[PDB]
């Protein structure tokens, strides 16, 4: 808040840590303690580009998004506002830093993710959801690229500039935000002005949008076309490959199911979905009691479960040659190998946009005159 | 969709399967609980199980797993199969039918401390047509 | 007392160890064994212990006897001093021959001789190329002179240093022999760039920056004047380069000196245990250290008796590099230097147990242990474990001198501050920062209105008569008169051109004051400097670079004129930018560093000030009416070239009756007129007839060429294209440019942009370049022309029309969008693809795996023979320019790029199964085996002929290039069968695949 001298005299910037669309982040020393930090320094006059009217335009938007971030200053899995500094010319926010880059570069390493890491992610973005709702404020801008990633593991939310606050019996109508993330409310109250608006909940969508595609690899919806892609969302049709989703449990799929719901009502909320089977865990406990046939019941299902595993076991296939020749991309091993050398020799034409995405490099259609019947 | 009473009977048996509460199965308790039926799978055959059962190659076994494991819809073929090999293991005597005795031995080598008045509640309550045995419908049936 | 005791033994020891041969009169001595020659290194290394034990006894003489020793110790290297300057003195004509142009021919001798210090061989009979024995002998007589052992009598040899100091300054981009003689790692010596080299001659600049050579007893005129840039390109490079000795040795023991005792010279400390690490992990043996793996020394092979290494080193010079012990008694010195002592008592200890005892008892230290004739196969499999025997001469001067200093400055007698007195030590100390000071001024009054309009103060050129400013090449030329002799036909410094840290500083001149602007806003050498934005990112680099080093004292000044041409269209304000950028200066934060802003006058009491002392007094005829009534700047540069090519290359126009007016002379006038339109369709073509020239071209391809990489110039085909692998001087690069761009004219031009953009985002982005190892302009401005021909939808002719029209910053924009690489979709990303050829991170690491288990790879004929694979290593360059032949046969980048899916399909498989093809794999018959199978599926599914298409000159179905990579339908699992099929085609019926 004060003079940019306190800022010049307290923190040694440093070298350059990545940039954006007109700002860049740099490393920075605290002196009175030798601690590492991140600064986001802002240029409010856009390099003396911008006309008077956009530099208060940016200016008023930056201090309604410290406002805002400051009240919810508290939480472990949320990005600490540490300092801040303003001039005429720039803004600098200081940071914790993390230390690894956003879930995108994981995402495009690692091909795809197991359900090991996405449940404890779906759980942190779960509770850090139901806390923002608590407090009555929206975000309206979850994305993979907007998470951080440290050194155990650990995911906090960031870039709450899109995020106000919404007063009780209100209804928002309007249309911000990537078109693939955009929920059917969003599409319909900008089509027609008579729809009352979306709301808290509009921010379920986007998790089982991210859900599905950290567990599948590419995204629900996607198509060349905005007009397409759009209409597709509004159809909700969205389907399970064949050789995609045969090695996956039921409880997984259901839950995806429930996130996605047309109907706004019907959407499952934070405290129901933390309650789902799914993250169902056990500690200690001695207090199970019930009838003989419950008994009965448990032994059953433990003798069965012994008897299962052995042939589950034995379920098991060989390397087949004569298999590999005929269709390579049933064996489990050999599409994970395909997969991630493709997207080795390929992985620099994945970018932030429409333009470019991750589902451009599979192809499970049938190409064929099949594709001559693209839309109306 | 489950319900409480089918988390905590899930529950229950996953702390009959582990002996010891440690909160995993454990190589060496799969092994003793393999042989206490009356199975020897090798030293390489439990890792392969493990493996298999297993996302990764830790080694161990979690509830969620077990949940998992348990959650699956076997169809009718293979769940035909998996109640014939259980009713196999509780029909060790030639006989086709279900005795307070053999379930009580049952019980005995799984490591279950019950009494002659308790068996006899149970077979009672679980019989239908009042026997004193169970036929494979009654079985097939209180599967679920 | 016991001190005296060990001061009379090391006193006997050197006096029976080194001085017993010290050739009176000459004062050099032998170059060891029975060689009767002199070599600069080992004279100037021998020398060390002498002078330390003179330096101990001086201090604690306090006697007649102790003074008669340190005297005579002290006479003795200053004479030593003196005979090593007058062979080097006695060569005069060749340091002038050197300093200009780079040469072999005209190097100074690297041995000389006995008795008359006269010539024992000629030119081309040894390597006469070595940096790095000057450089030592230049920073030891530096570090003497402070001492207080005078080594300077005359004043003409001040001169001659001064000539020399411009001898090695050039040492960051010239290639020399080595320290060992040997060129390359392979015989047959060819010049390459070493760190070593670099790394001396940047530790002794820096000594003589102001040390006088008359002690404390000088005058105006004896202190040696050195430049700053040239410390901080030799940093950056040693930098670039510190992990790896060169471009073919992957690890030389050779750096150790370079990160110890003499000549520190290296920053980020984490480097130098990097490299000790490495250095001891992978040289480490049982009785020494090897200098660098694959030396054939002293070897009971290679036929001792014949020179020019066969290429035949297969295994024959492999696990049986002898040993060098020096690099061994180097460590305890490292290590007793700075903070270590258990590290010291164990080295000690280790090389205590390899010594030999001779006549008298004393230590005596063999040069290296060879391995015996007979037991050579066991040492294969087990290396580092057969006995070795002594080898070669041992009267080892060197070593023994470095472990006598050692061994004496352990004891404690002398301290580590009294070899130093420079204060060398502290090299590793961080420096906060700086604050960099800017002024700006007024070119005439209008622009000072325009300025305070907006509420900007500042003065006019004028108003400031005491002080005065001019454009930097003045003070280059006023540098060219330093060290000038007539009597000893000495020319003094070359022209060059001057960075910012040389203008930054004031400057004095005859009682008055100086200030030079920076180059690059001069409008007289290039175009560059007419693009306000360039000018803003070149200001804030500038600035930035200024900022980050700044090894000088006091705060920097920078001043920035502004000119007419910074004005609006209109001319009644300043552009946008400028404005921009000077409200941006103030407030202390600009680009990333803290700029401050005022006036000259308080800055002139707080700023470096140098005093320069030198300076001080001792029918065409109708063709060229045409011309003149013709207008259009078409026409008139048209008549113009045409007139120049045909008989006005200085011929008089005679245009004016008044004023003679020549060509050239019309030609200059035209730019004045060219640049008020900032019409860019012409002002290039100008500047092809007048050929101007990019200052610092050579920096930006020595940069270029330190990153591991291969330049080219010339479109293809072959041989018109060229290889730049080596950097060559300005005149040299330019006639190999102009050659290679034939009479095209502008794509020189064009070359040279993109050369200067290449080398600007290089040092920003170093990210950008990976999987790439060949640059070629060519093919970029192949694909320049080919892009923007697509994104304009227009004929070739109008795409070349269009770029040659686009500014700068256009240029740099469309560069940064192909190099970042953000039917029609996978076709047009195939081509771009393999336009560039960019291969994976590990395709070559891959390509020898597989290799390793096959008779080799046919492409169409040519055969890649697996021999290869034993006479070369995944990391070096020979095999993967083999590669990248081989795959460049075929002209289709299409092509290129299936090639190098299938090579990488072929390599995935292949480690499933566990055996030997034993056969050559041809992989355009998998190719076609996969489309053919593609065929027929997409037959199957019911497709009409008009999708299932074929290509004309190709023979592959178009469709399949635009298939996507990976998924159930994509070109990985076609190709993946096509192999299955091609290798149980070539398998003993079986298979056995197991993973």
């Amino acid at each position: 808040s004060h003079s940019a001298q306190d800022f010049y005299e307290n923190y040694e910037p440093k070298e350059i840590l990545g940039r954006g669309v007109s700002s860049v982040v740099r490393r920075c020393i605290h002196k009175p303690t030798s601690q590492e930090y991140a600064v986001k320094v802002i240029d409010v006059t856009g390099g003396g580009s911008f006309s008077p009217e956009e530099v208060r335009e940016l200016r008023e938007a930056t201090l309604k998004e410290v406002d805002i971030l400051r009240k919810v200053s508290g939480h472990p899995n949320i990005i600490q506002l540490k300092d801040t500094y303003e001039t005429n010319t720039f803004f600098f926010l200081v940071f914790d830093l993390m230390k690894r880059g956003e879930l995108f570069d994981y995402l495009t390493e690692k091909v795809t993710l197991s359900e090991k890491e996405t449940r404890k992610i779906m759980r942190a973005l779960l509770e850090v959801i139901c806390t923002l709702h608590k407090l009555n404020i929206v975000h309206r801008d979850l994305k993979p690229e907007n998470i951080l990633l440290d050194d155990n593991m650990n995911i906090k939310l960031t870039d709450f500039g899109f995020s106000c606050q919404l007063e009780p019996g209100e209804r928002l109508r309007e249309v911000c935000g990537t078109p693939s993330y955009l929920a059917p409310e969003i599409i319909e109250c900008s089509m027609n002005e008579d729809h009352p608006g979306y709301g808290k909940e509009v921010d379920m969508w986007s998790t089982g949008v991210i859900m599905y595609t950290l567990l599948a690899g590419s995204p629900p919806f996607w198509h060349r076309k905005q007009m397409l892609m759009l209409r597709m969302i509004m159809s909700g049709n969205y389907q399970f490959g064949s050789p995609e989703w045969d090695d996956y449990s039921d409880t997984v799929k259901d839950l995806v199911s429930r996130f996605l719901v047309v109907q706004p009502q019907n959407r499952y909320t934070a405290e129901e979905a933390l309650a789902h089977p799914f993250f169902q865990q056990y500690l200690v406990e001695e207090v199970r009691h019930f009838s003989p046939r419950g008994k009965f019941k448990v032994i059953a299902l433990t003798v069965l479960a012994s008897v299962r595993i052995y042939y589950q076991y034995r379920r098991v296939k060989p390397v087949t040659r004569e298999i590999v020749i005929r269709d390579p991309y049933a064996l489990r091993p050999l599409r994970r190998l395909i997969d991630a050398y493709a997207f080795r020799i390929y992985g620099h034409w994945v970018k932030k946009g429409q333009q470019q995405n991750r589902a451009a490099l599979f192809e499970n259609t049938p190409k064929a005159v099949l594709l001559s019947l693209a839309e109306e | 969709q489950l319900t409480e009473e089918q988390i905590a009977e899930f529950k229950e048996a996953f702390s009959l399967f582990d002996k010891d509460g440690d909160g995993t199965i454990t190589t060496k308790e799969l092994g003793t609980v393999m042989r206490s039926l009356g199975q020897n799978p090798t030293e390489a055959e439990l890792q392969d199980m493990i493996n298999e059962v297993d996302a990764d190659g830790n080694g161990t076994i979690d509830f969620p797993e077990f949940l998992t494991m348990m959650a699956r819809k076997m169809k009718d073929t293979d769940s035909e199969e998996e109640i014939r090999e259980a009713f196999r293991v509780f029909d060790k005597d030639g006989n086709g039918y279900i005795s307070a005795a053999e379930l009580r031995h049952v019980m005995t080598n799984l490591g279950e401390k019950l009494t002659d008045e308790e068996v006899d509640e149970m077979i009672r309550e679980a019989d239908i047509d009042g026997d004193g045995q169970v036929n494979y419908e009654e079985f097939v049936q209180m599967m679920t | 007392s016991n001190s005296g005791v060990r001061l009379d033994g090391y006193a006997r020891l050197v006096q029976q160890t080194i001085l017993c041969h010290q050739n009176p009169v000459t004062g050099l001595l032998p170059a060891s064994y029975d060689q009767k020659d002199a070599w600069v290194r080992d004279n100037v290394y021998s020398i060390l212990a002498v002078w330390g034990l003179g330096l101990a006894y001086r201090k604690n003489a306090d006697r007649d006897e102790d003074k008669a020793k340190a005297y005579e110790l002290e006479q003795s290297v200053v004479k030593l001093m003196r005979g090593l300057l007058h062979c080097m003195i006695r060569q005069v004509d060749k340091v002038e021959s050197f300093k200009y142009s780079q040469s072999t021919k005209d190097s100074l001798h690297a041995k000389y001789n006995t008795k008359t210090c006269a010539t024992v061989v000629g030119d081309d009979q040894w390597g006469h190329l070595q940096l790095d024995a000057t450089s030592v002998y230049l920073l030891f007589l530096a570090q003497m002179t402070a001492s207080g052992l005078h080594i300077i009598h005359s004043l003409d040899e001040v001169n001659f240093i001064q000539n020399l100091v411009f001898y090695i300054e050039a040492a960051y981009k010239t290639a020399d022999f080595g320290i060992w003689e040997r060129g390359d790692k392979t015989n047959q010596g060819i010049s390459e760039l070493n760190a070593s080299s670099v790394g001396m001659a940047k530790a002794a600049l820096e000594a003589l920056d102001e040390l006088d050579l008359f002690g404390v007893k000088g005058g105006p005129q004896s202190v040696i004047h050195v430049l700053a840039d040239e410390v901080q390109h030799c940093q950056s490079i040693l930098n670039s380069l510190l992990p790896r000795a060169s471009t073919s040795k992957e690890v030389d023991a050779s750096l150790l000196s370079v990160v110890s005792f003499p000549a520190f010279a290296v920053e980020d400390s984490q480097l130098v245990e990097l490299t000790k690490q490495e250095i001891i992990t992978k040289l480490q043996g049982r009785y020494g250290c090897c200098r660098f793996l694959r030396d054939g020394y002293k070897t009971p092979k290679e036929d001792p008796n014949r020179l020019y290494y066969e290429p035949a080193e297969l295994k024959l010079f492999e696990n049986i590099e002898c040993e060098w012990p020096l690099f061994w008694t180097y460590f305890i010195l490292d290590g007793v230097f700075s903070g270590n002592a258990e590290q010291v008592q164990e080295y000690k200890e280790a090389l205590e147990a390899v010594l030999i005892k001779g006549k008298n008892g004393v230590p005596l230290l063999p040069e290296l242990y060879s391995v015996p004739p007979d037991r050579v196969d066991e040492e294969y499999q087990n290396p580092h474990t057969v006995d070795r025997v002594p080898m070669g001469k041992l009267p080892h001067m060197w070593g023994q001198s470095l472990y006598i200093l050692g061994s004496l400055m352990a004891e404690g007698f002398l301290a580590p501050g009294e070899i130093d007195p420079l204060n060398r030590r502290f090299s590793t100390v961080p420096k906060p920062d700086v604050v960099v000071q800017v002024s700006i001024l007024a070119e005439t009054e209008e622009i000072k209105t325009i300025l305070k309009d907006k509420g900007i103060y500042v003065e006019t050129i004028a108003e400031v008569y005491p002080i005065r400013v001019q454009p930097a090449r003045i003070l280059s030329h006023i540098y060219s008169s330093l060290g000038c002799n007539n009597r000893m036909k000495l020319s003094g410094r070359p022209y060059r051109h001057m960075g910012v840290l040389g203008t930054s500083k004031l400057y004095d001149i005859r009682k008055t004051i100086f200030t030079f602007t920076p180059q690059f806003i001069d409008q007289q050498q290039f175009y560059l400097a007419l693009d306000n934005k360039m000018i803003v990112e070149m200001l804030r680099t500038d600035l930035s670079y200024l900022c980050s080093r700044w090894r000088m004292t006091g705060q920097p000044t920078i001043t920035f004129p502004i000119s007419h041409s910074m004005l609006d269209e209109d001319g009644t304000s300043l552009n946008s930018s400028i404005l921009a950028a000077l409200r941006k200066m103030q407030d202390g934060y600009f680009g990333g560093a803290r700029v401050q802003t005022g006036k000259l006058s308080e800055f002139l009491t707080t700023s470096c000030c140098t005093h320069l002392s030198f300076m001080d007094p001792g029918d065409f005829k109708a063709l060229v009416l045409q011309l003149k009534e013709t207008s259009s700047l078409q026409e008139q540069a048209d008549i113009l070239y045409m007139l120049y090519t045909m008989k006005g290359p200085d011929w008089n126009t005679e245009l004016y009756n008044e004023r003679s007016a020549t060509v050239r002379e019309l030609l200059t006038e035209l730019y004045g007129k060219v640049g008020e339109i900032r019409h860019w369709g012409l002002i290039r073509y100008i500047s092809g007839i007048l050929r101007k020239k990019v200052e610092a071209l050579d920096e930006a391809c020595t940069d270029l060429l330190s990153h591991q990489k291969h330049l080219t110039v010339g479109l293809p085909p072959e041989p018109r294209e060229k290889t730049i692998s080596a950097p060559l001087p300005y005149e040299a690069l330019t006639q190999l440019i102009d050659e290679a761009s034939e009479g095209d004219m502008s794509i020189s031009i064009l070359t040279q942009e993109i050369m200067v953009y290449l080398a600007m985002y290089m040092r920003t982005q170093p990210g950008l370049f990976a999987e790439m190892f060949r640059l070629r302009i060519g093919l970029i401005i192949q694909v320049m022309a080919t892009e923007l021909a697509h994104s304009l939808r227009c004929s070739a002719e109008e795409a070349t029309e269009g770029l040659m029209n686009l500014s700068p910053s256009a240029m740099k924009n469309l560069l940064h969008h192909i190099l970042s690489g953000k039917q029609g979709q996978w076709q047009r990303r195939r081509r771009l693809d393999g336009a560039l050829n960019r291969v994976p991170v590990g395709f070559y690491q891959k390509v020898w795996k597989v290799l390793q288990k096959c008779h080799g790879l046919s492409v169409e004929g040519f055969v890649l023979p697996s021999s290869t694979t034993r006479e070369m290593t995944p990391g070096e360059i020979k095999f993967s320019v083999h590669v990248e032949s081989v795959l460049n046969r075929v002209p289709q980048p299409e092509y290129r790029q299936l090639l190098v899916e299938a090579i990488l399909v072929l390599t995935m498989l292949a480690d499933i199964e566990i055996h030997s093809i034993g056969s050559i794999i041809a992989v355009e018959k998998i190719v076609h085996i996969a489309n053919d199978l593609f065929l027929q599926e997409q037959k199957t599914l019911g497709a009409d002929d008009t999708m299932l298409a074929k290509d004309p000159a190709s023979g592959i179905c178009t469709l399949l290039y635009d298939s996507a990579p990976s998924g159930r339908f994509g070109t990985m699992t076609y190709l993946s069968k096509a192999a299955a099929t091609y290798v149980q085609e070539f398998l003993p019926h079986s298979i056995c695949a197991m993973q």
